[PDB]
């Protein structure tokens, strides 16, 4: 568990792993927004 | 970025559009360093968050807290977790490093210099400047030697890292007199990869591991100075293809090789991958089956030395393919096992039946959590053990999982190596985009029959 | 002491969030990196200051 | 009985040596293309 | 390799070298043999490894002969870790009797021509009566397999089908040898020993032996053959 | 270059004028594969019965020992071996080497090296002929499958005895015990592989039909329709626009495969990536990650075990595991 | 023992070498191919 | 079915690796023209290769 | 008689494969 | 012993289609 | 030949016996109309499994 | 619980930040 001073931030911690997968998906949004140039 | 019609490459090949743009290469690479460090910090934060301290730390689905705990950072005598602050501070430092790395990466991708050699000759390179490629290899190899010597500093001067082979069930031990001798280190690197010895998964002791780290750090540092202060030879420049695509192929083949190696490391080692922190390997939990059953039926009253199984070999003991006595289950394929609870039960010639009868220890006896649950079964969807086991426990062995992820992704990297090997060779020849349609090598040489 | 560290960490989360949503837009903005230099320096200096503040506040919390 | 081992080890090192020096021996220039 | 120097080697040094299969010998002892002090002994660690494996076969012309063979079994043939006693007097008569230990070994050997002959190298329940120069007796010989062993049709003894599952129209008085009997009656064998290289200070005797034991009867379908085993044995007296 | 023995040897090895191009990958492909073929043929004919399971209870698997070809197989090594490297020189006799299971190790090791050097030989000919090199990349899927069932699974389960025997009935036995202890049939990679082999057959029939229908008349119901012109002209035959037009009219004419290069890349990539995935599924269960374990998954309000198709498959799988190694288990759980 | 075996299985033998003549002939074969290649290098 | 998957993969790969030059951009898919009447692949090269 | 039948068909098919590989009709039209 | 029915079946299934294919081959090569 | 010789076996013989195992352990609930209340001691096993 | 509510609001904030960046770069000029 987290220590006492950081316990309320654990739900904010609990969403991070999907962000790298969202990075390639953001690259897909980029490539679609430039209309696949 | 730029478009297809000028770069020549489609969107699904767009990362090759920056082959000749060293600044954009730097931006993408620093951004990737940010991505890797970001995943490391995030996952260390999760594995801190999802911790149950009273249980052994391998059933919680945590892969890299064993990486910190193998360094002994907050590890009890028997293997107790004690504290989680080193894991927390490691994760947060990784996250801050990830933020600064990602900012640098996006900066060099967007507003960083588009081409590097016009302002920074130290940082710019065409992909035939073989001397400066060797300089870059020298820099990176010096870095790797520094990292190996950092592990040296931890093992000998900072009082860390857990030895599983200390008496009583292991201990975090500051390593004194590591074995750095060339005979043992090179014999460790040039032996067979099979169950007789095991090529690189054979390091039974951390003096041997740290002496190997002495050797790799010294070799990388000296080879870094060499690569900095030398020029490629004619034989190397003729045998090799020198382009950024061939360099990808070499890197891909190498990284696939060490990926396959890391998979086997996770699957078999119980020394550099402590079973108390990772879960049991393949040969154990089955050695634990045989050990628990032998002690249990010798406790009830049935003898085991004169006990004979259904097939004539022995239900609880037999002789190995070599003249030593080994455990009598179906674990007779795993007679080459070495785990921290068998050497006090290991005799020179045989298994020392009188030692088994009397000199049994209760730590060895209580080492049954590896036996009962936690075997390296575990299914794709958790559930229990074997494919027929029912929804009773939620467990999978991280050894299995970061073995299969690594070996699968290493195989895909072997495929990528094959792809860029062929494309690099064909492009350096001159036919990466096809045959020239008017003068083919086919029409120039003789028919087969 | 715990409340001070928690407020500092919350502010650090918001500052890093602002940096994340702002740095790529400002960088890829046409003629934006040369004009938002002061605010980017301010955001980075504040970000580093809150990081070092949480670091020195761990030992008292 | 080790004689079989010596013979097969010799022929294996022979074939491997052919492979190693064959690809050391200016292999990328064995191409009809302009390279 | 005397037992004293074997204990001083690590488990890795012996691993893969086969010296664990080798029984300990005596070099500092004497060959007086009759010099050994009479009384009662409670000895331990019967070590027993073979040196040859020759199998008796019957020609259809009427004479008795043996022939050498080739082993399909790897290094699983020695006996290690028993305990027992003999009651020795001044003249030399003994009362040798093993009790319990690794008193069996699964072994498979072929005669010239290619016929599988598996056998269980057992010495169990051996009574030893006679002088030190030559004392013999009889030892219990188990079948080979447990009664829970299964043939590839799934039939068997204590467990199984004991019926023709593969073909349902064959249960007459012809498969009695294959289905009905399924005998596991344990046989008996004779082993003659000899004590050589006696030790006076710590009581170590390491002689040779010749043991007649029947082969495996498999499932009782075909009669067993006789296998004589020549080798060397070892024991420490306490 | 011509009075030099090694230069002559190199220009003969790398010569594309030979009937079979060999190259430097071929000088290491030919001996390993020929050795494996020779010992495989000799073992399949006259292999003495070999104990696969380490329980001194052997299987025959050879024609001269009383079975036909489909029930006969080159059988894996003994369970006493494991991954322990048992070649002929590790045996005091050829006879004991044969009983222990050495020819399987020899054929599998040599077949692995020969297949990888066939990969290299194929790339080498692609290079010397001036082509594009991705034939070996497409060939990587059967290579991955062969390594998965001959090397990766023995490594993962700790014993070559668990590897796939070289046979047909042996293939079925390994396949069924694989079902029993890993539940491959309920795995997403194996479903991708089945989808890929069915789709590979589908796309093979589809492409073949669409381009054998798209025939401008140069081969009539006679041997050819040469009456327009005989052999020896560059006037090309066949059609490829009409095939895409027919495929477009077939369902919805929006996922266009008009480019022949795109169409052939799709036909190349679909079965190759799917066989990659199913070979990796075999690789995952080598490290014993299994498939979906959907038993005990559906319950009612009172918590009763409510039977399911997954429970049907589960009882079938455990009925498979009960005959798996009738006498080679002394202990309840199956881990080794 | 009942038969003469190599008894080198395992024991950490580098390259599987148990007697020096095998290592010497490995080095001899590689050196022979190397000498042939070196003297016949540069094509001519 | 296994031979059909074999044929599909081998035929697609062979066509894709015999696609000629047909342009200056390295994206070979755009190097194809549905208007042109020439073969998109060198079947001579493919036949001698296999 | 059983075993030589299997041996003959196997080696015969391998012979037809060998003959088709090395002694085929030389290829025409591409 | 010896399955003469299977031996005959296998023998004719070899020889008759083999002779058929060979006779059309040699008659095709006789008159190209 | 497997009936007259308990020593001969093949992967085919293993597969046949394994098919009997599949039938016996699966048809009990797979065919509800057959009322297959077959006890566990008539259902066949190996050793230890 | 409050943990789930914070988890969801943090999830939405971190998933919507990226498309916000690309839309802001699309409407505030270009060079993306
Ligand atoms: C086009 C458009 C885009 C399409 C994309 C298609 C590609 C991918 C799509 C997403 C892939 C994941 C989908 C399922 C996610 C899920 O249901 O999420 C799955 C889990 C579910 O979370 C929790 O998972 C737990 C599983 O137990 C875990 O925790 C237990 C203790 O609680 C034990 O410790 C046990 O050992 C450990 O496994 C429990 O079941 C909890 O109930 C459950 O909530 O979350 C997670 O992991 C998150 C998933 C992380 C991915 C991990 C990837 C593995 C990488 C390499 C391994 C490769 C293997 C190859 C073969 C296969
Ligand atoms: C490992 C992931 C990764 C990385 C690091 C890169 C990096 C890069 N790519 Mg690339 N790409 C990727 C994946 C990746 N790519 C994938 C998966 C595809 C297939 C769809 C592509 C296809 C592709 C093409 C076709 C092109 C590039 C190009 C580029 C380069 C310039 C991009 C640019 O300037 O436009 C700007 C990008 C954006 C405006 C969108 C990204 C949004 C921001 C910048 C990042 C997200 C915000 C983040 C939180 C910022 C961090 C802030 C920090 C303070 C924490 C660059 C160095 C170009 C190139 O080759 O250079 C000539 C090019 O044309 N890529
Ligand atoms: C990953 C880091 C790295 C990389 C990428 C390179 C890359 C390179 N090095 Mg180098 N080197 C390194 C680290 C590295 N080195 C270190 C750490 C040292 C210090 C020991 C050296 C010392 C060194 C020297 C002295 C030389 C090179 C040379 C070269 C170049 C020629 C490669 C070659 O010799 O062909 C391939 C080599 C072989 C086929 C024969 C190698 C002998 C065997 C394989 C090693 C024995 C170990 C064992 C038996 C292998 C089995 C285990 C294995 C399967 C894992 C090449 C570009 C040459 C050079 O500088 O060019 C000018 C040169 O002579 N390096
Ligand atoms: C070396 C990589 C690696 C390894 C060994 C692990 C291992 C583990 N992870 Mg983890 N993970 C990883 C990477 C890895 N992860 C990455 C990169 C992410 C970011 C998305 C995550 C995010 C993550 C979360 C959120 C969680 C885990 C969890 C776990 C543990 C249990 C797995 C589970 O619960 O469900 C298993 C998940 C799956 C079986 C999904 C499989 C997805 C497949 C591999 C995708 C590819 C399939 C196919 C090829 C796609 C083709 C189409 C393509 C073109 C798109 C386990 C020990 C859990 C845990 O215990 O917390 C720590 C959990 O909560 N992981
Ligand atoms: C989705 C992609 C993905 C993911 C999520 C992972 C994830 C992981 N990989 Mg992995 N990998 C991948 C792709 C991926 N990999 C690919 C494509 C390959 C090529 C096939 C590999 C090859 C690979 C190898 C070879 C290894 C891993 C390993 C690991 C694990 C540890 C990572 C690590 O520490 O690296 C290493 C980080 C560095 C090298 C840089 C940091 C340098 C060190 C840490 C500094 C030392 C600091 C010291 C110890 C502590 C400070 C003390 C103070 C006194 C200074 C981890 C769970 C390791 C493993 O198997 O677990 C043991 C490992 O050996 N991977
Ligand atoms: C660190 C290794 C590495 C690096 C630096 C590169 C770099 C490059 N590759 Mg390459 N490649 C690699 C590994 C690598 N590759 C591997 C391992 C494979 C085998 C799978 C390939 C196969 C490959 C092909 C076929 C091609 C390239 C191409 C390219 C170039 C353009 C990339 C691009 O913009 O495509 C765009 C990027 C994308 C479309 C993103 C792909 C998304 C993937 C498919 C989804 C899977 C992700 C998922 C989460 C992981 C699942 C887990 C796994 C176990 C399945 C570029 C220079 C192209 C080229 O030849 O240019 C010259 C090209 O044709 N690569
Ligand atoms: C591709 C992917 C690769 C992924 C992973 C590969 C990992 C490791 C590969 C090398 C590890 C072992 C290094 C060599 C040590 C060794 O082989 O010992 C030699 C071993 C040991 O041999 C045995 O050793 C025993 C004790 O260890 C006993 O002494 C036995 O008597 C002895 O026979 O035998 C072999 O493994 C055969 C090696 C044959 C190599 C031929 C390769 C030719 C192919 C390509 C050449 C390219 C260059
Ligand atoms: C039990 C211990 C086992 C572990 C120890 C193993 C030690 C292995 C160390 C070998 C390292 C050699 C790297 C050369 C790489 C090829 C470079 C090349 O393309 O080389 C070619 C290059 C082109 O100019 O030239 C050159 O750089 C010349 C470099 C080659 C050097 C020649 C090798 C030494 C020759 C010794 C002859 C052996 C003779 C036979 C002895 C028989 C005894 C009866
Ligand atoms: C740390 C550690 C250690 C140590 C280790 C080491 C020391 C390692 C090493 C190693 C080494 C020392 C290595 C090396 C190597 C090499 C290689 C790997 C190579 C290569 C290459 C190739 C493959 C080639 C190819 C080719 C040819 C054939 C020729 C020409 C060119 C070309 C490219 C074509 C130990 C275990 C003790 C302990 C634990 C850990
Ligand atoms: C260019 C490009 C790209 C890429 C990008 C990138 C890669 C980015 C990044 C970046 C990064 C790499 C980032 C990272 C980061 C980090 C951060 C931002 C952080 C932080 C901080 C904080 C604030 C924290 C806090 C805390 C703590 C301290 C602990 C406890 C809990 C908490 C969480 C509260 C793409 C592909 C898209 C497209 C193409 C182009
Ligand atoms: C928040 C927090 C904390 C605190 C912290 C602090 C107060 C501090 C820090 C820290 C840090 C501070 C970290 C870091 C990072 C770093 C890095 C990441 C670096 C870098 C560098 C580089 C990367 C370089 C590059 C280059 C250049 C540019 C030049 C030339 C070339 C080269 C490449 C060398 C702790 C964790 C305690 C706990 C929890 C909370
Ligand atoms: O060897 Mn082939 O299969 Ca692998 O699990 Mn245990 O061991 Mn046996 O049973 Mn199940
Ligand atoms: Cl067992
Ligand atoms: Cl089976
Ligand atoms: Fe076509
Ligand atoms: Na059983």
């Amino acid at each position: 568990k987290l220590p006492e001073a950081y316990a309320p931030f654990s739900p904010i911690v609990d969403v991070l792993p999907i962000i790298p997968v969202l990075f390639i998906l953001l690259a897909f949004v980029w490539q679609a927004s430039v209309s696949f140039r | 970025g730029r478009d297809q019609e000028t770069t020549g490459f489609a969107w699904w090949a767009g990362n090759a559009r920056l082959i000749n743009l060293s600044g954009k290469l730097l931006g993408a690479h620093v951004a990737h360093a940010g991505l890797i460090v970001f995943w490391a910090g995030a996952m260390n934060l999760f594995e801190v968050s999802h911790f149950v301290p009273e249980k052994p730390m391998y059933e919680q689905g945590l892969i890299l807290l064993p990486h910190i705990a193998t360094l002994g950072y907050g590890v009890g005598p028997g293997g107790e977790v004690l504290d989680t602050f080193p894991y927390f501070v490691s994760g947060v430092l990784h996250l801050i490093s990830s933020a600064v790395l990602g900012f640098g990466g996006v900066y060099h991708s967007l507003i960083g210099p588009e081409t590097l050699e016009e302002s920074y000759p130290f940082f710019g390179y065409v992909w035939k400047d073989k001397n400066k490629m060797t300089n870059i290899l020298g820099y990176h190899l010096i870095i790797l030697g520094c990292g190996a010597w950092l592990l040296v500093l931890k093992a000998l001067y900072f009082g860390g890292v857990y030895d599983t082979w200390a008496p009583g069930g292991g201990d975090v031990r500051i390593i004194s007199n590591p074995t750095t001798n060339a005979a043992i280190i090179f014999g460790y690197i040039v032996k067979s990869p099979f169950g007789g010895d095991g090529w690189i998964v054979s390091v039974d002791n951390l003096e041997d591991i740290i002496g190997g780290h002495i050797w790799i750090g010294t070799l990388c540092i000296l080879g870094g100075i060499w690569h900095i202060y030398t020029t490629p030879w004619p034989w190397a420049r003729r045998a090799f293809v020198w382009s950024g695509e061939a360099y990808l192929s070499y890197s891909l083949a190498a990284v696939s090789l060490m990926g396959f190696t890391a998979c086997c490391f996770a699957w078999f080692n119980n020394t550099a991958y402590p079973s108390e922190f990772y879960g049991p390997t393949g040969p154990e939990a089955s050695q634990a089956q045989a050990f628990t059953f032998l002690v249990r039926d010798q406790r009830l009253g049935a003898n085991v030395a004169s006990a004979q199984g259904p097939t004539g070999l022995g239900k609880y003991l037999m002789r190995s393919p070599t003249g030593e006595i080994i455990f009598g289950g179906e674990t007779m394929r795993f007679w080459d096992f070495r785990g921290p609870w068998v050497e006090p039960l290991r005799g020179p010639s045989g298994l020392d039946l009188v030692k088994l009868k009397n000199d049994i220890q209760p730590w060895q006896e209580r080492r049954a959590a590896e036996y009962m649950t936690h075997a390296p079964l575990g299914s794709l969807n958790s559930v229990g053990g074997v494919a027929t086991e029912i929804n009773a426990v939620n467990f999978v062995s991280p050894r299995s999982w970061l073995a299969t992820s690594h070996f699968c992704l290493g195989f895909f990297f072997f495929v990528g190596h094959l792809w860029h090997a062929g494309r690099a060779r064909a492009a350096a020849a001159g036919f990466e985009k096809g045959i020239d349609r008017v003068d083919e090598p086919v029409l120039s040489m003789r028919p087969l029959d | 002491m715990t409340s001070i560290l928690q407020i500092a960490l919350l502010g650090l989360v918001l500052v890093s969030f602002a940096l994340v949503v702002g740095v790529p837009v400002v960088f890829a903005s046409p003629n934006g990196w040369t004009e938002n230099k002061g605010v980017v320096f301010s955001g980075l200096s504040v970000w580093f200051l809150l990081v070092f503040a949480v670091g020195v506040f761990n030992s008292f919390a | 009985m080790l004689t079989l081992k010596i013979f097969v080890y010799t022929v294996v090192t022979f074939f491997v040596g052919l492979f190693i020096f064959g690809f050391l021996s200016n292999d990328p220039s064995r191409n009809p293309g302009k390279g | 390799l005397t037992y004293d120097e074997l204990q001083g080697l690590t488990y890795l040094q012996v691993k893969g070298t086969g010296i664990a299969n080798t029984c300990p010998v005596v070099e500092q002892g004497t060959s007086n043999v009759r010099e050994l002090k009479p009384g009662d002994y409670k000895l331990e660690k019967f070590c027993m490894e073979p040196t040859s494996f020759t199998v008796k076969e019957e020609d259809a012309k009427g004479r008795e002969e043996f022939v050498k063979t080739k082993l399909l079994t790897r290094l699983t043939y020695g006996l290690d870790g028993m305990n027992g006693s003999m009651k020795i007097n001044n003249d030399g008569s003994v009362e040798f009797r093993e009790d319990e230990g690794l008193d069996y070994a699964a072994t498979t050997v072929k005669l010239p021509g290619g016929e599988y002959v598996p056998f269980l190298f057992t010495i169990k329940e051996f009574d030893g009566k006679g002088t030190l120069d030559s004392f013999s007796g009889d030892f219990l010989v188990p079948s080979y397999r447990g009664s829970t062993f299964l043939d590839p049709k799934g039939r068997g003894g204590a467990t199984g089908y004991d019926n023709a599952i593969a073909l349902p129209a064959k249960a007459d008085a012809d498969e009695i040898q294959r289905l009905n009997n399924k005998s596991y009656t344990p046989g008996k064998g004779s082993a003659v020993f000899s004590v050589a290289k006696v030790d006076t200070e710590t009581g170590e005797i390491a002689g040779v032996f010749e043991s007649i034991q029947p082969s495996d009867t498999e499932m009782g379908a075909h009669p067993a053959k006789d296998i004589k085993i020549t080798g060397l044995w070892y024991g420490q007296l306490t | 270059e011509n009075t030099s023995l090694w230069a002559r040897f190199c220009e003969w090895i790398t010569s594309t004028e030979n009937r079979l191009y060999i190259g430097w990958f071929g000088v290491i492909m030919i001996p390993t594969l020929l050795t494996a073929i020779s010992v495989y043929i000799i073992a399949f004919i006259a292999a003495p019965p070999v104990d696969i399971d380490g329980i001194r209870e052997p299987v025959s698997g050879s024609l001269l020992y009383g079975n036909n070809i489909i029930t006969g197989a080159v059988v894996p090594t003994s369970n006493a071996i494991g991954l322990h490297f048992y070649p002929i020189w590790e045996a005091a006799s050829l006879d004991e080497w044969l009983y222990n299971g050495g020819p399987y190790q020899l054929v599998v090791c040599h077949f692995f090296l020969g297949v990888c050097c066939y990969m290299g030989r194929e790339w080498e000919l692609s290079y010397r002929l001036g082509m594009r090199p991705w034939i070996a990349v497409a060939y990587s899927a059967p290579v991955a499958a062969a390594t998965a069932v001959f090397i990766i699974y023995p490594i993962g389960q700790g014993s070559f005895s668990d590897g796939m025997p070289l046979g047909i009935s042996g293939t079925f036995n390994f396949m069924i015990v694989f079902q029993a202890e890993h539940n491959i049939l309920m795995h997403p990679f194996h479903m991708f592989g089945v989808a890929g082999v069915f789709g590979g057959s589908l796309f093979s029939a589809m492409h073949g039909s669409l381009v054998t229908s798209s025939l401008i008349r140069e081969t009539t119901e006679n041997e050819s329709a040469n009456a327009g012109y005989k052999f020896g002209q560059e006037e090309e035959t066949y059609n490829i626009v009409a095939a895409h037009g027919y495929f477009g009219r077939l369902i919805f004419q929006y996922a266009s495969f008009n480019n022949s290069r795109s169409l052939h890349f799709f036909l190349a990539v679909w079965p190759v990536v799917c066989i990659w995935l199913t070979a990796l599924g075999i690789s995952t269960m080598a490290f014993n990650l299994n498939g979906f374990n959907f038993n005990q998954s559906v319950v009612d309000s009172n918590g009763r075990v409510l039977n399911t198709w997954a429970d049907i498959i589960n009882r079938a799988n455990l009925g498979m595991e009960v005959m798996h190694e009738r006498n080679a288990h002394n202990f309840p759980l199956d881990l080794a | 023992l009942v038969d003469d075996r190599m008894n080198g299985d395992g024991t950490g033998l580098p390259f599987g070498v148990n007697d020096g003549i095998l290592g010497w002939v490995i080095a001899g074969t590689l050196g022979t191919i190397w000498a042939i290649y070196f003297v016949s290098q540069k094509d001519l | 079915v296994l031979g059909a998957a074999l044929l599909c993969a081998i035929h697609g790969a062979t066509v894709e690796n015999t696609l000629f030059e047909d342009g200056d951009g390295a994206n070979t898919f755009r190097a194809f023209n549905p208007t042109q009447a020439e073969e998109t692949y060198s079947m001579v090269t493919a036949n001698r290769f296999w | 008689m059983e075993a030589l039948v299997y041996t003959f068909l196997l080696i015969g098919t391998l012979g037809i494969i060998f003959f088709s590989i090395f002694f085929r009709e030389p290829p025409r039209i591409a | 012993e010896v399955n003469i029915l299977g031996l005959t079946a296998t023998a004719l299934f070899i020889i008759i289609p083999t002779s058929f294919l060979l006779i059309l081959y040699v008659k095709t090569a006789a008159s190209e | 030949r497997a009936a007259e010789d308990p020593e001969f076996e093949t992967f085919y013989t293993k597969n046949i016996l394994l098919n009997e195992g599949i039938r016996a352990w699966m048809a009990a609930q797979d065919q509800p109309h057959e009322k297959l209340t077959l006890p566990e001691e008539v259902l066949p096993r190996g050793n230890a499994l | 619980s409050l943990t789930l509510i914070l988890q969801l609001v943090a999830l939405f904030a971190v998933v919507a930040a990226g498309p916000l960046v690309v839309v802001l770069l699309s409407v505030r000029g270009g060079n993306l």
